[PDB]
């Protein structure tokens, strides 16, 4: 179901994209001194909750599918992440 | 006859803006709002609005042409 | 009169003149304005005639003001007469 | 030459060529000859493979004619 | 229009509508 | 149907092709003329063999039949959904 | 009588009209929606033709549990409030914000106090309703935003 394939992807990726090269450079470049990896779960799972509201229509409740669109919009949504948008996701998602 | 006026009512955005901006001032102008020359002077000024020669001179000229 | 049949390309402003408020149709306007106008009725030598009014067809899809033309013409020639094509006999017509 | 190959079995041989990423000793790079454009492989390929494509992908134009 | 933007009444709507009710018969 | 403004997306052709790959895995639609699974090895190489006209045409103009007729439909999805107005004609 | 903006309006919703025909849509119609917005402030006490009567006669000549207007009629609304903080970028609304509001917007047609509870409640289950269909997102406050469809 949806609700399970949602829970499953945030049970599964959330460790895989904690622990990126990307996002860890663009803290350093941002010197983002409180950010911890509670904060960052919490990070990667907003990401992948927008992804599936906003593409579980396209995907369907596929776990392969949605994987992918998460890989190639992970860097380009971290593109976005700055000092402002630390702490709010809705501007993120403005931004994105 | 002699002339053969064909039209197409075929569709096109800025045909159809300029003919609707057109259709709409009209009937703004056509609606309802010494007071004889008053009233006469300003339905010439309407006329000059949409018209580069007055009505009543462009009668009285036909006539004229054809006689 | 002759004050305005000096300025330069009266044509236009004559065309132009015709029925203001439907806009465009420039080349119906022409032909109707040619048509009020008219030409020569030569009846060369005497012995020869020649129509010299101009007759013109308005076809076209509807709501394309092929009716409200003639609501000029009527209003603006000398002597004019209006009829419609189911609304007409040939007695009525021609003579009676 | 991709334009005249049968885009199902392409896609199928993807597929298989996927399991190999067990063996830690296997790299495998993919040469595209495309004539037109990306538009003809979106068009033949399934959705799911230009996912797996798309991961890791570069784009050269490579043709005789290049702004004189 | 949108005139209605800012009506930041307290729950006397509850009285707002007694007012309806009550004087309308 | 809806009352307009005083001062539902249109999915882009492309991005249904998705759904329309997720509608022929799950068995809802199937090929004009497809054989299906067949009996015995020996036609299954043929069948491996032979490329189909189903192989060659392009993926928006290939023929597809329905496993689920409207009736069946309209049995089975809920009144509740917002396109069961359109279960029939 | 036409005010000056209601034109520009009307041009803009003709050309959307006659965009559909690629019966057909002719200047008839033009003339006609023109009409019917004089007849509709025919019925009222006000010589300015609004937008909003044009827009009244687009829809009448273009269409040619809660019932379904009363639910159509809260979406656009609640779609026009959402989108008016997003231009203004004003802080987002949630659930409550939307319906207190809704209920403001119609203080006067409400019949009873009785009713106040159940347009609340159905207002509610219009907010659940289109959150099932994705014209409204919720992101975390419980926020509702424009959903990207
Ligand atoms: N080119 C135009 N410009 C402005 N108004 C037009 C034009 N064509 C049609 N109209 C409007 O549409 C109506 C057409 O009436 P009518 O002459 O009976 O149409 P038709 O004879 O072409 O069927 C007129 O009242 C006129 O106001």
């Amino acid at each position: 179901n949806v609700d399970e394939v949602s829970t499953i992807l945030v049970m599964s990726r959330c460790g895989e994209l904690m622990e990126d090269s990307c996002l860890r450079k663009r803290i350093i470049e941002e010197q983002i001194t409180d950010c911890t990896d509670d904060q960052f779960q919490n990070v990667a799972a907003n990401f992948i909750h927008l992804i599936v509201q906003a593409f579980h229509s396209y995907t369907g409740n596929d776990i392969f599918a949605l994987n992918d669109l998460i890989d190639f919009k992970w860097p380009k949504y971290v593109s976005r992440i700055t000092k402002e948008n630390i702490f709010e996701p809705l501007a993120l998602y403005k931004s994105a | 006859f002699d002339i053969l006026c064909v039209v197409r009512d075929l569709v096109d955005e800025e045909a159809d803006e300029r003919l609707a901006t057109f259709v709409v001032d009209s009937h703004v102008r056509s609606h309802p709002e010494n007071a004889r020359q008053r009233r006469l002077q300003r339905q010439r000024k309407k006329e000059e609005e949409i018209s580069p020669i007055p009505q009543e001179l462009l009668m009285k000229y036909i006539h004229y042409a054809r006689t | 009169f002759r004050k305005i049949s000096r300025d330069r390309g009266i044509i236009d402003k004559i065309i132009s003149s015709m029925a203001p408020s439907i806009y465009g149709h420039r080349d119906i306007k022409t032909a109707v304005a040619c048509s009020l106008f008219g030409g020569v009725p030569k009846n060369v030598n005497g012995k020869h005639s020649i129509r010299g009014d101009i007759n013109v067809l308005l076809l076209g899809d509807p709501g394309t003001a092929k009716s409200q033309i003639l609501k000029y013409v009527e209003k603006t020639a000398h002597r004019a007469v209006f009829a419609t094509g189911q609304g007409a006999s040939a007695v009525g017509l021609t003579a009676s | 030459d991709v334009d005249s190959i049968n885009f199902n079995t392409l896609d199928n041989f993807i597929i298989l060529l996927k399991s190999a990423f067990k063996y830690d000793h296997v790299k495998i790079s993919l040469i595209f000859n495309i004539n037109t454009n990306l538009s003809n492989i979106e068009k033949n390929l399934r959705q799911s493979t230009i996912r797996l494509l798309k991961r890791n992908y570069h784009k050269l134009d490579v043709s005789s004619n290049k702004g004189f | 229009m949108y005139k209605e933007k800012m009506p930041d009444s307290q729950a006397n709507l509850m009285d707002r509508l007694r007012e309806r009710e009550r004087r309308s018969a | 149907r809806i009352p307009t403004v005083a001062p539902i997306k249109l999915w882009l052709k492309k991005d249904v092709k998705n759904v329309w790959e997720n509608l022929v895995q799950l068995d809802f639609f199937t090929e004009k003329s497809a054989v299906g699974l067949r009996d015995n090895a020996t036609a299954a190489f043929y069948a491996s063999n032979y490329q189909f006209q189903g192989t060659m045409i392009p993926f928006d103009l290939r023929s597809y039949q329905m496993q689920i007729i409207l009736q069946e439909l309209r049995r089975i999805i809920p009144k509740s959904n917002m396109y069961y107005s359109w279960t029939q004609l | 009588i036409l005010t000056k903006e209601a034109r520009s309006y009307l041009v803009e919703k003709y050309k959307e009209l006659r965009k559909d025909d690629a019966y057909r849509i002719t200047v008839r119609q033009l003339e006609s929606m023109i009409r019917l917005s004089e007849a509709i402030a025919r019925a009222n006490c006000v010589d300015e033709i609004t937008p909003s009567f044009i827009a009244e006669a687009y829809d009448l000549l273009r269409q040619s549990t809660v019932t379904y207007d009363k639910y159509v009629s809260m979406m656009n609304m609640i779609v026009r409030k959402i989108a008016e903080v997003d231009r203004e970028g004003a802080e987002e609304l949630t659930a409550v914000d939307i319906v207190d509001w809704y209920l403001l917007q119609k203080e006067n047609d409400l019949g009873s106090l009785a009713e106040y509870w159940e347009e609340r409640r159905l207002a509610f289950k219009v907010i659940k309703r289109l959150v099932k269909d994705r014209i409204l997102m919720e992101i975390h406050k419980t926020v509702y935003v424009i959903h990207p469809n």
